[PDB]
């Protein structure tokens, strides 16, 4: 690793706040009542988006691995990740993981400068990579980040 | 059941004493101000009319001396009715007898008429003195104010243990309109000073202090913006004005506070005003993302053609929108918190949701 | 009834506060929401004594003819029924209905000036009109009336 | 649905009529200025320059009050329309009229082209009087807003009974911008009251009350320093210096209840400090709870080893670390019970466990 | 159980050692006006007068230090006796000494009997340093005060840790009234300045100033309405008259806080004043309707039988009727939804509800 | 239609705010959870007089041609049919949809200027245009009106 | 994950690169202020020296430019390393090089050493210029606090959206000691005041404007209680009085507010005072039924022997004993009413009742 | 007994406020009721403990003789029996009423100044009198007092 011993000793203890039981993973209701001792109170679907939304095994538990990660994000100021996932669901009126021809239509076509049927279906066709009319977030993704 | 009808009259009887009471202390006060400022544009030429005033403010005291004797008889009447006792001897205690005598003596202060242009020394207190008669006026509103009387109240205030006095009227008043009060407080304080202060500092060789003077000395006194033009010169007149400043440093603060308070909302707009600004800010965000995905799809066809300058100043538009709008979305989740946390909504449906679990 | 019309008239506008139903008695629950309105939270022990403490008939009900009579005591200043039927429950820590010689006993030979034993029990003798240990209130009322 | 079609029209039109009437006004105030800094600057030198801006503000009064009288005749219209009346003379109330009258002689007093350099009573007078022209804002800023046309506004108002006046809009536009409008109306005043003072009491035998000296003298007043180096001279001059005084008591208060209230705390960071302290507190104790431990054993071993001055000075520390102890102990548990008392995590667990209850 | 006693007759030994050591400073203190009066209005014809008083200003000040030491040695017994201590070598901290050494030196100034009215620099500064044995005060009273030999206070103070010391008995004295310690500290701070002031800056000849005008200059600094008759002269009053002014711009608005709440309405009369409006509302409610009422049959039995003066002034009439109906009905209705959630009429109820449903 | 297009655009965005869904129509739920938003807390016969004081065709649902109407009237502020409507209520002792003789009598013969029971009386019978002793909501609207 | 390191490293550089741009602000402005005394005090005699300290304060100056270039190319870095971008020419907003611009123009305003103890104006202005380079405080503040890099509190704030900035850690700052900050800030801006005050006005001829005077001037201006001895005389001073009068303004009322807020209670002690104040009215009650007992009895037993004055003494003295029961008796159903209420036990227990039902 | 009639009169009265029901003995219900009045709620655990803390006999409640004991301690200032069983559930992680070589080992030789192995080794031997690893409290304040 390229970090230090100093920076691995402040993020093992700001680790530590989070499994105080000692197990050595983060579950459901310890970073329940870490909000609620914030003063929140957050409801189980929260709490399961919100601890599966940083993951990538997807055994259900966050360890330091999948921690320190998460933590190199929140550090710095002009997050540019955060805020292409929130232009996400703004535009997601389908309820699904998925993006429909109408919905881009009437939130673009209309808002802001007004655009063209056959500028939105030419956007439409470059996002959809496979072809189908709904588009994921991944191809979402890809078409902001360039 | 006499005792609802001795008490009745009694009270009526004593409530007309007490009335009528006033309206002599009221003309004994008149009495002099006409013979002060008479005194002083006069003299010599005005001899049998500074005899008749003085005179006549002896007549119009020796039935004030009566009145009060009648009514403080007809309260231990009405207290021996209240306890049903049968001699008089025994509802006198001697804090009764103390307030009497006092009342009797204060009340009976005044220029007697047992006699260039100056009040001598010792009749000019005596004149000054006869300012003391204003503690009638709360005997004299209590009865009047009929709060005493409604059988429809005293049986409300009787299940809360609540007692009516000098006090509890003045709260009413007070909290019924405020401002009128201090308005009406502040005019009248601004010029029974002014005379006041006028009579200690009577100047003969020149304008040293009148009644032109101390109307522009009290004000600025009273408000302590004490510019220095004019300065008493007596010991007598060296009091006054620390009171009137005494005063007014309470009376400001006292008509800032009512002021500050009116222009605040209430709670029926408070709502009304959340809910239009969520309403905006929910079209707010929506119009900027629709410009940060069309701005980042210009970038995207730009560069597909291989510009040079085109792609640059999509992405710096791109760098700037994206911040518009996480500004937007901070500025909508702080506003939710307090239109879900203020007005409850959640925690009335709760209670809602409980009070139909206990009935069923 | 040497009371004048517009006094009577007065006295009823106050009963029909109380009794807003129009049967013509007041019963537990309309005092009840009286007191409720009024910012009290009162039990159903304190209701039945404050509305047993006035009638005399003993139906259960309180009207007008044991209404006025209760109105004829809460207009005056200075009370002597309930500052003198107060100070039978201070002393009262028997729990029932009665007085006895022991309560006298240390409540009136310690407090204020000290009393006697014998001056204690020529006291209990005198109100015990009936020759028993206990005093009820009765006698309570009638030696402080003298 | 004929009456949203004419109503919507006649609002218009006395927007328009009510925007266009405060033009005039404004030109009137300024035509008025110039003239007077004119006559004393100039003198009997210009006379038709006068005799021309004298003239001027008689053309800019007369289609103000024609103005004013086409716009009272739409509020009639409007009533009409609303109640489904048909004949004009049961619209107009007595009040109306009063209304009507008092507005035409408020708004039509002006200096009259009837005609060394000084303005006589008449002339100041009635020039003085042309400042009460500015009862026009309200009534043509609460038409110029879109506040009483939207149709979401008057949906949501309905159900709560808010009835959209002049003080409601007032109200928002104070709670919007609290401190700019302080720091305009301070200033605004400040100027509009510094040229009304210099001109009740101008001299031109030598420059005593011009407007060098009352820039100086108005923010004293305003701010209660007042110094004396400059004071007023006139009777004219001495009530706009008490109107100035009463009206910078309630501004300050107003000022620095905003200046106190922008420092506090929100409700979300006093949540991080408390969950900072306790972590602080808790390493704080375990830090003090080592030393007090191992003080004990070096002052046992001091003592087995047949030692005196090391046992008391082992003995001297051991009793303040003891101290030390105690008074951090001391400090943590008053944060853990505003912790447990403050953000109510019990609270929030004693609802979870109701509405759990409830839905089982 | 030898130790309660033993703390027992230390603290009654101290209550009386730490008594009698505030009679000596009263009289020394007392001792240093009239020496000082004595050589101001005499002068060398005084001399073994001010010798003898210069003398016993010394004499009673080798009783003080003694007392004080036999203070310090009885705490420090009381602190042996607590902990179960046998040497006194450990009980004494490191900064027991350095209080000791600063009370000794600051209760050890005075002016020494080691001797063309005036007092130099160096007894001048003497004298004035003798004002600072009024930190006795508080040491004095906390002992004297039984709450800390009480034996309920320190078991029920203990379940909640209160640690009873100078700012309890501050906060208790201070709260059981208010006023009379704001009064006394006001009257208190108006006189022993004026004497400071005074010695500052005496004058020989023609005095500038002394207590005739010191006491006219203390209260208008102290209140803010500085005018400008008589200033400071010398360095060493400015100081004493920035602090004065400090100490009231510091002390007014705790008095004003005190007026402000004391006109408050109490909790239990908020309900009787508006279950009373509400009465009141109803009658005015019901007396408009009536008249709206019979209105409309007027206007219509007028207008049936021909006739039309009669039927426009009915129908003029009939939307006045309504207007104050209107009114009156919003009032009724605000005031209604104000006791609905201010006294809480249901929510005593689903208290109750909630109790029940537990019980069953 | 005599309105206009931004007139109808209006409208139908005010009305976007209550029926949320997009079914078409306002039901109680949605009409309740607005009230909710705002602060009051309706009950169920609350919210279903004030759903059916509005509909004509009586399905128990209101749309745009039912909703305009009603949007038609609360925009003027001196409004002359609540206020007659509020006027009925007060009267109104009987508890059903009808005036009997003794309400008028004693609110009318009494309050304000005493009127008399010849006056009453006729006043009551040209009041019930049927001849019942009972006044209905028409009739009395129809009398305040002329 | 290098991101991470090269974010240390950078905010570990600009850190060191801010804290080195204040010496050099500290040290020219110290300069000034020596070379403006020294040319007072001076003139002919120092012709050399004054050619030092005028080149030392250019030097000084341009390291501070070259310090202020170099920072803003680091802050430069950190964009391109968070948002990883590859050419320095996108992350450079417009705004940005005007803040540049003027952060080059504003610290670059100094005494030109391009060259009879008065300081010419033109230059003056110039030396009072560089009191503006104190807005390097709070950069240089932020960054050496560790609240930026500490890896809890960015971990903690990210759940709650606080966003730690400028205002977050002034107001912890305040909150942690409101009481040194107004002291170090009055203190400071009555110092800095006086000298700028006595550079504005400075008398040659005759000492009339020096330190000697602004030093008595400024605190009486700033404390309102504005004397008149001395007045400023120039167009330059009236501006920083009138800015001393409305920061004090400010200052004494957020003073005054945290004084008042110092001494109220706790909540921890609120309910021991309730407590043993009840035990004690629970005595108080006690000991007056026991006399109003006594007495009756006596008055019963001083019938039957014929005694007319003991009899009505008794009477009288029973009549007193019922009279000061019943305070007694009101003053114990307030304070139990109050101890019932917001402390209400009966509250916890149906907290509690409700947490076992749910639990069963 | 060393201690006068005065003293005993008041310590007598201050045991009356929490015997109020006067059997001569203080149960779990009066103690949790008079901290219910103080504003504290405590839980069963909590009282059980408070009320098992300070009695030697053991018959689950405490009498005047248990109860001297007990105040004559509360009444000083500089307490040294709280503070020093106050620092014994800091350093007992172990849950019981022990304390092991590892908990002493990581909070002492770490916290403060750095000890050593062989120090902490021989301290815990020295401490542990039975010669079992665990140290009880009794050997606890026995070191601490020497
Ligand atoms: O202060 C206390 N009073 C107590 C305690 C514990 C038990 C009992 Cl019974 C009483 Cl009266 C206390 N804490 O240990
Ligand atoms: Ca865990
Ligand atoms: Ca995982
Ligand atoms: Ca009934
Ligand atoms: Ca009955
Ligand atoms: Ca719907
Ligand atoms: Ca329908
Ligand atoms: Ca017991
Ligand atoms: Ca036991
Ligand atoms: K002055
Ligand atoms: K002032």
């Amino acid at each position: 690793d390229q970090l230090t011993e100093e920076q691995i000793a402040e993020f093992k203890e700001a680790f530590s706040l989070f499994d105080k039981d000692g197990d050595g993973t983060i579950t459901t209701k310890e970073l329940g009542t870490v909000m609620r001792s914030l003063g929140q109170n957050p409801t189980e679907a929260e709490l399961q988006d919100m601890i599966n939304e940083v993951d990538a095994d997807g055994n259900g538990t966050i360890d330091f691995p999948e921690f320190l990660t998460m933590m190199a994000r929140k550090m710095k100021d002009t997050d540019s990740e955060e805020e292409i996932r929130e232009a996400f669901r703004v535009f997601d009126k389908d309820g699904n993981g998925y993006i429909s021809a109408a919905e881009l239509r009437h939130v673009m076509t209309n808002l802001g400068e007004k655009l063209t049927d056959e500028e939105v279906d030419e956007m439409i066709r470059e996002a959809d990579i496979d072809g189908d009319g709904q588009v994921n977030y991944e191809e979402f993704v890809q078409m902001m980040t360039a | 059941l006499g005792a609802l009808r001795r008490r009745k009259r009694l009270l009526e009887q004593e409530k007309s004493l007490a009335g009528w009471a006033l309206v002599l202390a009221g003309t004994g006060i008149g009495l002099m101000v006409l013979h002060a400022e008479m005194l002083w544009f006069g003299g010599c030429s005005w001899a049998l009319y500074l005899f008749l005033v003085k005179c006549t403010i002896s007549i119009s005291t020796f039935l004030l001396l009566c009145l009060i004797v009648a009514f403080h008889a007809k309260e231990v009447q009405l207290f021996m009715t209240d306890n049903g006792l049968r001699d008089w001897r025994v509802a006198l205690t001697g804090r009764q007898a103390a307030q009497i005598v006092l009342e009797l003596v204060v009340c009976g202060l005044h220029p007697a008429p047992v006699r260039p242009g100056f009040l001598g020394q010792g009749e000019a207190l005596l004149s000054l003195a006869m300012l003391l008669r204003l503690y009638l006026v709360p005997r004299a509103v209590l009865l009047r104010s009929g709060v005493l009387l409604n059988a429809s109240y005293r049986s409300i205030g009787a299940l809360n243990q609540v007692r009516f006095r000098h006090w509890f009227v003045a709260k009413l008043y007070m909290n019924t309109h405020p401002g009128r009060l201090l308005l009406g407080l502040t005019l009248g304080l601004w010029l029974t000073t002014a005379w006041v202060l006028s009579v200690a500092e009577r100047q003969a060789v020149n304008a040293t202090g009148h009644l032109s003077d101390t109307l522009w000395l009290i004000p600025i006194t009273f408000l302590t913006i004490g510019y220095g033009d004019v300065v008493p010169g007596t010991m007598w007149g060296k009091i006054v004005c620390l009171c009137t400043g005494v005063m007014g440093v309470c009376c400001t603060a006292l008509l800032v506070a009512v002021v500050a308070r009116k222009l605040e909302f209430n709670k029926a707009e408070k709502h009304v005003h959340n809910f239009m600004m969520d309403i905006q800010y929910t079209k707010e965000m929506k119009e900027s993302a629709a410009r940060v995905l069309q701005e980042a799809w210009m970038f995207y066809k730009h560069t597909r053609r291989k510009e040079s300058h085109a792609a640059r100043r999509h992405q710096r538009k791109l760098l700037a929108a994206i911040n518009a709008f996480r500004q937007v979305r901070l500025k909508h989740r702080k506003l939710r918190e307090q239109v879900n946390s203020m007005v409850d909504i959640s925690k009335m449906h709760m209670i809602l949701y409980d009070l139909q679990q206990n009935l069923s």
